[PDB]
């Protein structure tokens, strides 16, 4: 029983273990398009108010 | 108390068959089974590390 155990959970670490593997640079890719996607919210806020300031002078 | 040695001399026949014929395929068997069984044991400790 313990080793048929140990065979299964060996298959299963090497699943998870890969599985794993692309989900690092799955959530890398999202983290870093969520910070993008923040950054292109700003220098449009700044070209919203700044278009406001230039047309209200 | 002749028998006993026309007795033994068929255990030294029958001895000398088995070591030469039916103890080595076994010892190949159980030595197959054990490295198997080893290689087995390897890579689970491999795919834990990895």
């Amino acid at each position: 029983r313990e080793r048929d155990a140990m065979v299964a959970k060996t298959l299963a670490d090497n699943k998870k273990s890969d599985e794993q593997f692309a989900a690092a640079q799955a959530d890398y890719d999202e983290a870093m398009t969520e910070a993008r996607v923040q950054a292109s919210s700003l220098r449009d806020n700044a070209r919203a108010d700044g278009r406001k300031v230039i047309e209200d002078a | 108390m002749s028998t006993f040695i026309g007795q033994l001399f068929g255990f030294a026949v029958i001895v000398y068959l088995v070591w030469r014929f039916i103890v080595p395929l076994v010892g190949r068997l159980m030595s197959a089974r054990q490295d198997t069984v080893r290689q087995q044991l390897a890579d689970a400790a491999a795919a834990a590390d990895r």
